[PDB]
């Protein structure tokens, strides 16, 4: 049993920064790959990037410059966050496990809504 | 980067019946594709992985296939249960990126 839980701050105003908690229970950190996507509300999955068990990030070469993703090994958490939020940025954040080429448990996801 | 790029982008189709999608690849992604559904409201599931594995649990009616820029997933005589998004996502390299989904809807 493997789980992933994500938890952000709901909504909030544009231009803030904002972090989103992946906190992750059943394996280790080390061990597994983590990745960030989300989904526009009625829109497609969209790929924002991952860190590694070793620590190495990687970023979707868009989004890049506005994107952070650290981790805690101790507490089990992967953070993602996000400077200058931008009313297109409202979507469903997913944090999932990645192991030999498939994210094989994904978080239930947890919604930002960047409004005024 | 690699643009995955899915069709039909909507189906509508009876229970019963056997439908294919396809995920076609900007470039080459040497096989490295997975296939997710995703039903109302719920987080994706992982379906199939390395263009023909199946994940544990998924019923044998699904299958994948695919090299180089062209993949796809056959799901043979529908069941209410695979109504939903499928997605399909590689693996080559990074980053990493999604198709558009195709969205499986229930014939009327």
């Amino acid at each position: 049993q493997v789980q992933l839980q994500e938890s952000g701050p709901g909504l909030v105003a544009p231009s803030q920064s904002l972090s989103i908690t992946c906190t992750v229970s059943g394996f280790s950190l080390t061990g597994y790959g983590v990745n960030w996507v989300r989904q526009p509300p009625g829109k497609g999955l969209e790929w924002l990037g991952m860190i590694w068990g070793d620590g190495n990030t990687d970023y979707n070469s868009a989004l890049k410059s506005r994107l952070s993703i650290s981790k805690d090994n101790s507490k089990s958490q992967v953070f993602l966050k996000m400077n200058s939020l931008h009313t297109d940025d409202t979507a469903r954040y997913y944090c999932a496990r990645e192991r030999d080429y498939r994210l094989d448990y994904w978080g239930q996801g947890t919604t930002l809504t960047v409004s005024s | 980067d690699i643009v995955l790029t899915q069709s039909p982008a909507s189906l509508s189709a009876s229970v019963g019946e056997t439908v294919t999608i396809t995920c076609r690849a900007s470039g080459n992604i040497h096989n490295y594709l997975a296939w997710y559904q995703q039903k109302q409201g719920k987080s994706p599931q992982l379906l199939v992985y390395y263009t023909t594995t199946l994940a544990d649990g998924v019923p044998s009616r699904f299958s994948g296939s695919g090299s180089g820029t062209q993949y796809s997933l056959k799901i043979n005589s529908l069941q209410p249960e695979d109504f939903g998004s499928y997605y399909c996502q590689h693996f080559w390299s990074t980053p990493r990126t999604f198709g558009g989904g195709t969205k499986l809807e229930i014939k009327r």
